[PDB]
C-alpha cells in the first residue's frame, strides 16, 4: 500500500504571492502523481498529470515539481478564483490520496 | 489518414525512378549531413579500432517529391524508404558497421511540402583510428571518421555540413575508460580515386588519456 | 467528456443501495471506471477499479466484500453495489475515469449517501 | 467453403488499407499500451557495461480501419498479417545489438478485436547498455535501465503508456534467473519526455534493480589476500638468525601478493579510479611490506628482539583493526 | 501424363489457400504430433550455462484443404512449398542462437499425405539455455531441457502430444558426449498460462552425469600429492631451516596456484563448490604443516623429537579422515 | 538476333515448369550422379572432432522437361536460372556448418543439355563431424568420414551413385593441404542405404584417411618431461649433507612436472579415460617423486648412501627400459 | 530528367540478365582493378590475412548502349540485380561481405558505348598458407586467387586492367608485423575438370620485421645464458646458490619455450626460434652439469671453474655467429 502526507494542513495568504505545496510518499513514485482541487459543493477537476506537466485549460501559474519522493505544487500568484483544498494523489500503483490542504483568503 | 495524404503519397511515387537522383544531368544534388553521436565505445588498442553509435541524418530536395496541399510535413515511417531515392553514403574506414533492425527497421522519413526530405536512422560503426604507441600511455589521438558518397563523384553529389554537424551526449555514461573526449573538429575535402572525384566528410574525435 | 449520475438517497442502516455512473461522449471498454470515497471535510480515498473489457476488477483491501460493480456496455453506465452499508458510511461517491498519464481528468458531479433516521 | 467467410473478410481490411500511415492521423495521437514480460534475466557482462533480457514485448493500440463484424470476436491471425498492418517502431534508446527470434516462424502474435483494438506481441532479445560506477565493487548495486520508444513520431503522434498499473506492468518470471553473479531486487518503471532536434519523443524507461553478490570475490581474493598476510606475519615466530629463511617468508608473500593484485583486476574494466577491493589489496600490499622492512631491521642489528617480539603482537592487532573497520564501512551502506 | 496430373493436383490444392488461417479457424483445435530425432549433442559449457543440440524436429497435422484423392501415393514436393503452408508458429522457450542448415539448400522436409496429413521436418542445431547448479561440481549431475511451445495459438486453437508415446525421441542412446553421459530422458506434456491465454508446451529433458575421471587425472590427484610433499618436511631435521620453510612455501605457493588456475574456467558463482572445498582442506593442510614447523623453530631457537614424531603420525591419518569424509558425503 | 534466340528456347523451357515436383515424379526414379573436387583440405581441430573441406560439389540429373533443340548443345547458364528449375536436396548428415561463398556472385554453376542432361556444381566449405577415439594419443590415426545424401526423397525416390569409378569420384588437389598437425593417405568411398524414421535413404559416404605427424607433442611434451627426469636424477651425485640444495631440485622438479601435467591436458578434449600421454607424464612424475623420497631416506639416515650410490645406476635403467617399452608398444 | 527516365527503361527492357553478353559469339573481356584499403592483419594460427579493397570490374554489354544524354549515367546500385554482372569469385575464400551501411556499397555507372563500370568494396580473409621453418626471420606469400566459376574462357577472359598499375594501395598499406616487399599479377588459366577457367592472381610478399622478438623473446633467452654463467664464479662449497642459479635458468627456460610455443600452430616441424632456445636450454643445462660434476668431482676444481668460465662465453658466441649469419 502507499500512503500521500500533504503538508502543512491549512494556511492563509493574500492574492498574488508565493505558495509552496508539499506530498511526499512512502515509497518510490516514479512520475504519476496527479494534484486535483476540490472547489467547496462541486466537482474535482486535474490540475497537472504526471508531474511538472500541465494540464489544459488551467493558468500557467500552477506549476509542480517531480522526483522519485517528494513532489510540490507550486503557484506564482494565487488568484481569488483558487478557493480550493488541493489533493496529492498517485498511480504508480493502484491509486492512493493524501488528506489535502485547505486555504483561506482574507 | 483521412483519405488525402493517402492520394497524396500514390501522386508522389506514380512515375517515381528511384534509379536516378533528383537533377541528374542539371545540377549536382547538395546534400546536408547532422549527426548526433551517443556513446563512443571501448577503444580497441590491439586493433587500432573503435566503436560509435550515431544518430545519421541526411537531408537533400527532390524536386519530383513537391507536393500542393495543407499539410506542411509527411512524417513517414521505415517502409517508403526502399520506394525513394537514398543517397549511398559509405564510411570509408569502417571495418564492421550495421544498422539496427528490432521492433521495425530505425529509420525516419519525413517529407515537406517544398521537396526538401530528411532521412535519419542509427547506426554503430567499427571504424579504423590509427594509434601511435610512442610515449604510450602518455598520448593523445585524433580518432577519424570519414565517410563519402560510394558511386557518384564530386560533380553528382556535394555533401556540406549542417549548423550543428556533430552533436555530443552526456560525455559521463561514455565507455572512454583510457581517455577522455577533449573535443571534436569536422572537415571537408576532395579525394581522387580511379572512379573519379569524390567528396569527403570528416569528423575528428580527440582523445587524450 | 460529460459524466453524469444519479441523486441522492436516503437509506436504512443494514440495506442495500443501488447506483449508477453514466458516461456520456466516449466508449466505457477503452478506459478504467474508478470510483472513489469522499467523506465530509476529508480527503479522498479509492475502493476499486473496473476494466470492462474483460470484466476485471480489483479493489481496495479495506472495502473487500463491501463493494460491487456490475459494467452494462450496452447502456453505457456502471452501477454500485453496497451490500451491508453500516450508519458510518455517509458520505459523497464520485465518479472518474483514467486520464493521460493514469490521472482522473474527467470527474463526475457527485452523488451523496444519507444513512439516517 | 467454410474458410471462405474469414478469407472475404481479412481481404475486406486490407482493401484499401494504407499501411504507410498511424490510425487517427488528422483527428488524434495513437496510444500505444505496451507491457513487458520478461522470461529470463540473463547474465550481466560487467566487462563490457552490458546485460542481455529475453522479454515478451506486448504492444496494443486502436485502429478503426480494422473494424470487422464476424463469426467470432478476437482473430488470433497468423505472423504474416502484422506486416501488412500499420506497426509502431518501438526501438531501444539503450540497445546495442537486440535480436528478434525467428525459430521456427518469427516469433510474434498478432490479434484483432472486433471493435478495432490489436495485440502484438514480440519475443525478443536485447543487449542493452548498463551504465555502472563500479566504486565499490564487489559490494556494489546498480540499477540497470532499459529505455524504449518511438523512434519517427514525435509526442503529438505516438504517445506511449502502460498496460496495466505501472507497478504490474513489468513481469519477472520466477524460474527466469540466469544471473549468475547478481541479484535482481526488483524493478521500477517511469515514463518521460526526451528532447531531440527534430523533435519531442515520448520515452519509456524501466529500472532493474541488481545487487552483486560477493560470495565469489571471498573465496577468491578476500581470504587469499587475507592468508598472505597471516603468511607474512609467520615470519616473527622464527629466529634472527635464519636469514635465507624468512626472506622466503618475505619474497614469495609479496611475490604472490602482486600476482594477485593482477589478477583480480583482469574481470574488471579498465577504470581509471580506484575500486574498494583495490584499496583492501593495497594496504594489505602494505602490511607484507611493513613485515619486511621489519625483517631487514633485526637483520641489520644482528638474544630475542624487542621488534620481533612487538611485531608478532602489533602487526596481528592492526590488520584485525583494519578489517573491522573496511567490512563495516562497506557492507552496511 | 501421371506428371501432369500431380501437377493439376498440386495446382488444385494451392489455389485459394489462406496461409493466414490454421486448419479448422472456425472449429476444434488443430492437432500437432511431434518427434524428434537427435543427432548429437554438441558442447556443454557451464561458461555460458548452455549446450548446443542438433535434431530432426519433424511436426505432424491434418490440414483438410490439402486432401487429394487421385494420387495413390505419398506426395513429397520440393522444400520451397513450405512457404505457402500453413505451418505452426513453433518456438522453443530457452532459445538463444538457432538456425535451420542451409547447405546445399534449405534443410527441410515436407510431405503431403492422400488425407491432407502434413509431414513437416528441419535439421535445426539450436543453442538452449540450461542453468546449471555446481553446489557439487564436479560430482556433480545435471538436468537440462529444451522446452517447446506454440506462440501465437492458443489451446483452442491447437494441441501438442508426442507422436509415438515415449519412443518419440530417438537417438539419445547412441551421442557421445566427451565430458557427461546421459542417464536418462523424459517427456513432459503441459499447458502453461500467460498473460495472453494458455498455451500447450512439450518438454524434453535429459539428466547429465559427469564423468570424474578427467577431473582425478586433472585436479585431486595434483592436488593430493602436494598433501604428501608437505609431509616430507617431518622427516628433515629442525636446524635445516631453508630446506623446510623452501618445502612449505613452495607447497603453499602450488596450492594457491592450482585454485586460481582452476577457478579461471568457471563462472562467478558465490557459492561454494565440492572441487574448492576440497582444495580449501588441502590448503588448510599445507598451512597446518607450516604452522607446525614454525611452532618447532619458535619453540626450541626462542626459548621437539616428540612433536615432530607426533606430528610425523597424526597428519596422515587426519587427512585420509577427510577423504573418508569428502568422498562418503559426496559420492 | 542470337541472344533472342536463346532467350525463346530459356522461356520455352521455364513455361509450364513447376520446380515443386522432382523429375519423373509420377514415371520413375531421379538418379543424381555425383563428385567431389576437394580443392584444400580444412584443419583438421582436435579439440571439438570435426574437421573442415573445400569442396566444389558436382550433381548431375537427368530432366526430361528441359531439352531444347537450338543452334547450341550445352545452355552455360547463371545462378539465377539453378533457383527456377529442380535441384536435388543434398544435405551433409554429418556437417556441422557450411558456407556457400556467394562473393561476389553466388559460386554455383548450371549446364542444361540438349538431351535433357544438366550440370548442377556449387562451392562448399563442409565443418564436418570426425568421431575421434584419442587412446592412442598422439600416435592416433583417425579416418574422418563425409556423409551426404536426399534430405526428404526416399530411395523410391532418389538414387545418389558415383559418376566415375568410385575409385576416382572424390578426386583430392595437390597444392590443397591445409593439414598441419596431420597428413593425407587416401580416400575411399561407399554406399550405404540408412533406415531412418521416414524410410530408407541413399546415403554417399567417403572416408579421408589421416595419421597425426608426432614432431609436435616431441618437442613441447615428451622431451621436457624427460629432461627434468634427468635433471632430477642429478640429486643423486651430490653431497649426502647439502640439504638445501637437494630440496630445491625436488621441490622444483615436482612443481614443473604439476605444471607439465596442466599444460599438457590443454586444447584437447575433456576425455574420460587415460590418454598414452598421460601414461607416460604419470610414470616420468612417479620416477621424480621417488628421487626426492629416495632424498628423504638419505636424510633420515644421516649423521655416502649406498643407496646413493645404487640409485644412480638403478634410476637411469629403469628411465630407459621404460622409454625402450613405451615407444615400442606404441610406434 | 524525362529523356534519361525514358532510357534507363528503354535500356532495361527485354533485357535477359541469365544470358552474357555476346552469348553466341566471341567470349567476353571483363578487366579488372583492385584499390586495396588496408590489409587488416595477417594471423599464423589461423593462417589467413584479411583484405579490404574496392573491386572494380570492366566489361562491354551492347544492349546496355545509349545514344543521346551526353554523360556516364551512375544508376543506383539497385540496378545491378536487374543488369548481367559477370561470377567473379576469389578461390581462396574463407569468409567475405560487402558492407551493407548505409546502403549496399557498390557502384554501376554505366558509360555511353555499353561498357559497365562495376565496384564493390569487399572484406575477404582469404586462405594463406605460410612455412614458417625460418620463423621469425621469414617471408611468407600470400596470395588471392581470383577466377570465373560458370563461364570457360571461351564464354569469359579477364585481365589487369593497367598491368602493374592496378592494385594500387599496396605500398602504404601497414599490417603491424610483417613489410609488404612487393606485388606481382598473374593471369593463370587454371583447367579443373568442367574446363578452361581463366584466373587472375595477385601476391604480396611479407618479411617479418624483426625487433618485436628480440624485444620479446631473444634478449630475455641470451639474458639468461649470461644467468647461468654466474655459477663458474661462485664457491664450490656453496652448494645451495649455484643449484639456485642453474635450476631457475632451466626453468626459466622450459617456462619461455612453454610460454613461446602457445601462440603458434601445432606444426611438426622445428623453427629458427625453437632451435635458438633449444640451444640456449643446452647450454644452460650444461652448466647445472658442470657444477655438479665438480661437486662429485671433489665432493666423490679450479682449473676446471677457470676453464669453464672461458670455454661457455666462447662457444656460446660461436653458436651466435653461426645462427646469425646462416638464418640471414
Ligand atoms: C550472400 O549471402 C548472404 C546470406 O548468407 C546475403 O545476406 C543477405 O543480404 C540481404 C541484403 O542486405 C538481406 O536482406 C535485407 O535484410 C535486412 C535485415 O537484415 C538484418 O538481419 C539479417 C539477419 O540476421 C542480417 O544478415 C543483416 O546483416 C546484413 O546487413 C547489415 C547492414 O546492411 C550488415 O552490417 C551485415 O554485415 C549484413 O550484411 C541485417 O542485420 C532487411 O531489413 C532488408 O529489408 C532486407 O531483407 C538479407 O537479410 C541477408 N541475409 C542474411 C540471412 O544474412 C548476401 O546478400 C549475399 N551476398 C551476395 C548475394 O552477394
Ligand atoms: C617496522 C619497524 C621499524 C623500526 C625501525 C627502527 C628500529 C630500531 O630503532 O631498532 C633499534 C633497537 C634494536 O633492538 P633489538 O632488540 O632488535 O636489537 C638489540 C640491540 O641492538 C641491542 O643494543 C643489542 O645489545 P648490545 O647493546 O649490542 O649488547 C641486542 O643484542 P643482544 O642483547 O642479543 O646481545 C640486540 O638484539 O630497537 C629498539 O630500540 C626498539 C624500537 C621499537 C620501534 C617501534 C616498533 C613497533
Ligand atoms: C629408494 C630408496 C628407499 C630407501 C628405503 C630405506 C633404505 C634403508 O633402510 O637402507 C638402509 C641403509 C641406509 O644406508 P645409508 O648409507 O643411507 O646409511 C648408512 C647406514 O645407516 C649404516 O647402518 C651406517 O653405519 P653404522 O651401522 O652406523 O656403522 C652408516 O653410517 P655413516 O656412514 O653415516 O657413518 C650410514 O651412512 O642402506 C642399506 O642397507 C642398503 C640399501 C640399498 C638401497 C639401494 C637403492 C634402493
Ligand atoms: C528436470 O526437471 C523437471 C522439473 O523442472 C522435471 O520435470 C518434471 O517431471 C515430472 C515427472 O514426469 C513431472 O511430474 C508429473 O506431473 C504430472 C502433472 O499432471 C503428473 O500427472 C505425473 O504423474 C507426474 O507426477 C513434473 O510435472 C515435471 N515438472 C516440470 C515439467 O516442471 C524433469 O523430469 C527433470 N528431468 C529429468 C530427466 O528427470
Ligand atoms: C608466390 O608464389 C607464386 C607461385 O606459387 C608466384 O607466382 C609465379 O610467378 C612467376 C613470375 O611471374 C610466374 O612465372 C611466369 O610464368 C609465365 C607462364 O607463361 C611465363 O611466361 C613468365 O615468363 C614467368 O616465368 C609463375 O607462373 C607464377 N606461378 C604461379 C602463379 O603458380 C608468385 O610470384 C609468388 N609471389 C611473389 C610476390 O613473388
Ligand atoms: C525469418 O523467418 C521468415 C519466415 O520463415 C523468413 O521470411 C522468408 O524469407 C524468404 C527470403 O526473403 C522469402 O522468400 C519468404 O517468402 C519469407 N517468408 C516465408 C513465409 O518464408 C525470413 O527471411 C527469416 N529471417 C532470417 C533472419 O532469415
Ligand atoms: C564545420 O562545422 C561548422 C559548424 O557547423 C560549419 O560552419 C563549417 O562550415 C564546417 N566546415 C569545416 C570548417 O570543415
Amino acid at each position: 500500500n502507499i500512503v500521500m502526507t500533504q503538508s502543512p494542513k491549512s494556511m492563509s495568504m493574500s492574492v498574488g504571492e508565493r505558495v509552496t505545496l508539499s506530498c511526499k510518499a512512502s515509497e518510490y513514485v516514479g512520475t504519476y502523481v496527479s494534484w486535483y482541487q476540490q472547489k467547496p459543493e462541486q466537482s474535482p477537476k486535474l490540475l497537472i498529470y504526471g508531474a511538472s506537466n500541465r494540464y489544459t485549460g488551467v493558468p500557467d501559474r500552477f506549476t509542480g515539481s517531480g522526483s522519485a519522493t517528494d513532489f510540490t505544487l507550486t503557484i506564482g500568484s494565487v488568484q481569488a478564483e483558487d478557493l480550493a483544498d488541493y489533493h496529492c494523489g498517485q498511480s504508480y500503483s493502484y491509486p492512493t490520496f493524501g488528506a489535502g490542504t485547505k486555504l483561506e483568503l482574507k | 489518414p483521412e483519405g488525402d495524404v493517402t492520394v497524396i503519397l500514390n501522386n508522389l511515387l506514380e512515375g517515381y525512378d528511384n534509379k536516378l537522383r533528383p537533377d541528374i544531368g542539371v545540377k549536382p544534388t547538395l546534400i546536408h549531413t547532422d549527426m548526433y553521436v551517443n556513446s563512443i565505445g571501448p577503444v580497441n588498442a590491439i586493433n587500432m579500432e573503435y566503436t560509435i553509435d550515431i544518430f545519421f541524418a541526411q537531408t537533400w530536395y527532390d524536386r519530383r517529391l513537391k507536393f500542393n496541399s495543407t499539410i506542411k510535413v509527411l512524417r513517414l515511417n521505415s517502409n517508403m524508404v526502399g520506394k525513394i531515392w537514398i543517397p549511398d553514403t559509405f564510411f570509408r574506414n569502417s571495418k564492421k558497421a550495421d544498422a539496427h533492425w528490432i521492433t521495425t527497421p530505425n529509420r525516419m522519413l519525413r517529407i515537406w511540402n517544398d521537396g526538401r526530405v530528411l532521412y535519419t536512422l542509427r547506426l554503430t560503426i567499427d571504424a579504423e583510428c590509427q594509434l601511435q604507441l610512442h610515449n604510450f600511455p602518455m598520448d593523445e589521438h585524433s580518432c577519424p571518421l570519414e565517410f563519402s558518397s560510394y558511386g557518384y563523384p564530386r560533380e553528382e553529389i556535394v555533401y556540406q555540413w549542417k549548423r550543428s554537424s556533430v552533436e555530443v551526449g552526456d560525455t559521463r555514461s561514455w565507455r572512454l575508460y583510457q581517455f577522455s573526449f577533449v573535443g571534436l573538429r569536422n572537415t571537408t575535402e576532395v579525394v581522387k580515386t580511379t572512379s573519379g572525384d569524390y567528396v569527403v566528410m570528416s569528423v575528428y574525435f580527440d582523445l587524450s588519456r | 467528456v460529460q459524466l453524469q449520475q444519479s441523486g441522492a438517497e436516503l437509506v436504512k442502516p443494514g440495506a442495500s443501495v443501488k447506483l449508477s455512473c453514466t458516461a456520456s461522449g466516449f466508449n466505457i471498454k477503452d478506459t478504467y471506471m474508478y470510483w472513489v470515497k469522499q467523506r465530509p471535510e476529508q480527503g479522498l480515498e479509492w475502493i476499486g477499479r473496473i476494466d470492462p473489457a474483460n470484466g476485471d476488477t480489483k479493489y481496495d483491501p479495506k472495502f473487500q466484500g463491501k463493494a460491487t460493480i456490475t459494467t452494462d456496455t450496452f447502456s453505457n453506465t456502471a452501477y454500485l453495489q453496497l451490500s451491508s452499508l453500516t450508519s458510518e458510511d455517509t458520505a459523497v461517491y464520485y465518479c472518474a475515469r483514467k486520464g493521460l498519464r493514469w490521472a482522473m481528468d474527467y470527474w463526475g458531479q457527485g452523488t451523496s449517501v444519507t444513512v439516517s433516521t | 467453403d467454410n474458410t471462405t467467410v474469414f478469407t472475404r473478410i481479412l481481404d475486406r481490411l486490407l482493401d484499401g488499407y494504407d499501411n504507410r500511415l498511424r490510425p487517427g492521423l488528422g483527428e488524434r495521437v495513437t496510444e500505444v499500451k505496451t507491457d513487458i514480460f520478461v522470461t529470463s534475466f540473463g547474465p550481466v557482462s560487467d566487462h563490457d557495461m552490458e546485460y542481455t533480457i529475453d522479454v515478451f514485448f506486448r504492444q496494443s493500440w486502436k485502429d478503426e480501419r480494422l473494424k470487422f463484424k464476424g463469426p467470432m470476436t478476437v482473430l488470433r491471425l497468423n505472423n504474416l498479417m502484422a506486416s501488412k498492418i500499420w506497426t509502431p517502431d518501438t526501438f531501444f534508446h539503450n540497445g546495442k545489438k537486440s535480436v528478434a527470434h525467428n525459430m521456427t516462424m518469427p516469433n510474434k502474435l498478432l490479434r484483432i478485436t472486433e471493435d478495432g483494438t490489436l495485440l502484438y506481441t514480440m519475443r525478443l532479445t536485447v543487449r542493452a547498455e548498463c551504465p555502472m560506477h563500479l566504486e565499490d565493487f564487489p559490494m556494489d548495486a546498480h540499477a540497470c535501465p532499459l529505455k524504449f520508444g518511438s523512434y519517427a513520431y514525435t509526442r503529438a503522434e505516438v504517445v506511449y503508456e502502460w498496460t496495466r498499473e505501472p507497478a504490474r506492468s513489468v513481469v519477472v518470471a520466477e524460474d527466469g534467473s540466469r544471473l549468475n553473479q547478481y541479484d535482481l531486487l526488483g524493478q521500477t518503471v517511469d515514463s518521460g519526455i526526451v528532447q531531440s532536434s527534430t523533435g519531442e519523443y515520448v520515452v519509456m524507461t524501466t529500472h532493474f534493480h541488481l545487487k552483486r553478490k560477493i560470495g565469489y570475490f571471498v573465496i577468491q581474493t578476500y581470504l587469499p589476500c587475507i592468508m598472505t598476510v597471516i603468511l607474512s606475519q609467520v615470519s616473527f615466530w622464527l629466529n634472527r638468525e635464519s636469514v635465507p629463511a624468512r626472506t622466503v617468508f618475505g619474497v614469495t608473500t609479496v611475490l604472490t601478493m602482486t600476482t594477485l593484485s593482477i589478477s583480480a583486476r583482469n574481470s574488471l574494466p579498465k577504470v581509471a579510479y580506484a575500486t574498494a577491493m583495490d584499496w583492501f589489496i593495497a594496504v594489505c600490499y602494505a602490511f607484507v611490506f611493513s613485515a619486511l622492512i621489519e625483517f631487514a631491521t633485526v637483520n641489520y642489528f644482528t638474544s630475542v628482539s624487542k621488534i620481533d617480539r612487538l611485531s608478532r603482537i602489533a602487526f596481528p592487532l592492526l590488520f584485525g583493526i583494519f578489517n573491522l573497520v573496511y567490512w563495516a564501512t562497506y557492507l552496511n551502506r | 501424363g501421371n506428371m501432369s496430373f500431380v501437377k493439376e493436383t498440386v495446382d488444385k490444392l494451392l489455389k485459394g489457400y489462406d496461409i493466414r488461417l490454421r486448419p479448422d479457424f472456425g472449429g476444434p483445435p488443430v492437432c500437432v504430433g511431434m518427434n524428434i530425432d537427435i543427432a548429437s549433442i554438441d558442447m556443454v559449457s557451464e561458461v555460458n550455462m548452455d549446450y548446443t543440440l542438433t535434431m530432426y524436429f519433424q511436426q505432424y497435422w491434418r490440414d483438410k484443404r490439402l486432401a487429394y484423392s487421385g494420387i495413390p501415393l505419398n506426395l513429397t514436393l520440393d522444400n520451397r512449398v513450405a512457404d505457402q503452408l500453413w505451418v505452426p508458429d513453433t518456438y522453443f522457450l530457452n532459445d538463444k542462437k538457432s538456425f535451420v542448415h542451409g547447405v546445399t539448400v534449405k534443410n527441410r522436409m515436407i510431405r503431403l499425405h492422400p488425407d491432407g496429413t502434413v509431414l513437416y521436418g528441419l535439421r535445426i542445431t539450436t543453442t538452449a539455455a540450461c542453468m546449471m547448479d555446481l553446489r557439487r561440481y564436479p560430482l556433480d549431475e545435471q538436468n537440462c531441457t529444451l522446452e517447446i511451445e506454440s506462440y501465437g495459438y492458443t489451446t483452442d486453437d491447437i494441441e501438442f502430444y508426442w507422436r509415438g508415446g515415449d519412443k518419440a525421441v530417438t537417438g539419445v542412446e547412441r551421442i557421445e558426449l566427451p565430458q557427461f553421459s546421459i542417464v536418462e530422458h523424459r517427456l513432459v506434456s503441459r499447458n502453461v498460462v500467460f498473460a495472453t491465454g494458455a498455451y500447450p508446451r512439450l518438454s524434453l529433458s535429459f539428466r547429465l552425469k559427469r564423468n570424474i575421471g578427467y577431473f582425478i587425472l586433472q585436479t585431486y590427484m595434483p592436488s593430493i600429492l602436494i598433501t604428501i610433499l608437505s609431509w616430507v618436511s617431518f622427516w628433515i631435521n629442525y636446524d635445516a631451516s631453508a630446506a623446510r620453510v623452501a618445502l612449505g612455501i613452495t607447497t603453499v605457493l602450488t596450492m594457491t596456484t592450482i585454485n586460481t588456475h582452476l577457478r579461471e574456467t568457471l563462472p562467478k558463482i558465490p557459492y561454494v563448490k565440492a572441487i574448492d572445498m576440497y582444495l580449501m582442506g588441502c590448503f588448510v593442510f599445507v598451512f597446518l604443516a607450516l604452522l607446525e614447523y614454525a611452532f618447532v623453530n619458535y619453540i626450541f631457537f626462542g626459548r621437539v623429537n616428540a612433536i615432530d614424531r607426533w606430528s610425523r603420525i597424526v597428519f596422515p591419518f587426519t587427512f585420509s579422515l577427510f577423504n573418508l569424509v569428502y568422498w562418503l558425503y559426496y559420492v
